[PDB]
């Protein structure tokens, strides 16, 4: 699954 | 070119509009990332991480507190309203318009849109720790031990509620402590939302983004994928781009998008 931000 | 914008607004079919905090920002609407973005000590970054909620869920949900209330006095600007028209305008017309939103403050629902994608969730839904279940949420205070807290002042002593009195799941057998709805730091979006998505920007004819970037995230998740189907994307943000530069409207999107939709 897409982490938000990317995991940034 | 607006114009150029406009010729292919009137034969577009199929629109999605994706929006980011900058269309959030214009409504008055703190995000708490960046200059001033403070509550109390902490930033967004400090807060919205299930390690905040596992190790302080009074202190996460005074936030939140903080976050809705002060929602009841911010209201939906033109852009928001230019969007939600337009999805009704067209929406007579048999022509499509859907909105992807990274903003959780349902200004867009507040706005009278109907077709949205909130891929960050939202301030006003729960989701129950224990059961799963997902149910909105408006209620002012949300529970009563939260009444009049979360002042967002740094010097502000900490409620320090105990979980019992937070919000709880109300089908009683089960009770859990409630969460905010929200995609948090280092969480997943939802699958199923993101192939909706999916659907809906493979079959669109235009794209606009607005009050984010095509190149920051999340807009650039999807913005590609129109691209490459040939299809126009458009800007309306605030950010500036070099004169050595598919279509951008650089300001406020409250000013720019209401006469880019009429
Ligand atoms: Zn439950």
């Amino acid at each position: 699954g897409v982490l938000k931000e990317y995991g940034v | 070119d607006l114009t150029a914008f406009r010729e292919h607004f009137a034969k577009a079919k199929h629109i999605a509009i994706i929006t980011g905090a900058g269309v959030s920002a214009e409504s008055g609407v703190p995000t708490f990332r960046g200059p001033g973005g403070f509550w109390r000590k902490w930033q967004a970054q400090d807060l919205a991480t299930p390690e905040a909620f596992s190790r302080d869920p009074s202190l996460v949900w005074e936030f939140y507190h903080y976050r809705r209330e002060v929602m009841r006095s911010k209201m939906p600007n033109p852009a928001h309203l230019a969007i939600a028209e337009c999805e009704a305008r067209l929406g007579q017309q048999g022509r499509s318009v859907v909105i992807i939103t990274q903003n959780i403050d349902e200004l867009h629902h507040r706005a009278g849109s109907k077709h949205v994608y909130e891929i960050h969730g939202s301030l006003f839904k729960t989701r129950c720790m224990s059961c799963g279940e997902v149910k909105a949420n408006h209620k002012s205070p949300i529970c009563p031990a939260l009444d009049g807290k979360g002042a967002p002042d740094p010097n502000t002593k900490e409620a320090r509620i105990p979980v019992e009195l937070l919000p709880r799941c109300e089908r009683k057998s089960c009770n859990g402590l409630l969460r905010p709805h929200v995609v948090w730091f280092g969480e997943t979006l939802d699958s199923d939302i993101l192939t909706a998505v999916e659907r809906e920007l493979e079959k669109c004819d235009l794209c606009l983004v607005v009050g984010t970037s095509s190149i920051v995230y999340p807009a650039a998740m999807f913005a590609p994928q129109v691209a490459s189907r040939g299809v126009p994307v458009a800007e309306f943000n605030m950010e500036c781009t070099p004169a050595t530069q598919k279509y951008h409207f650089e300001g406020p999107c409250g000013s720019t998008l209401p006469p880019a939709l009429e």
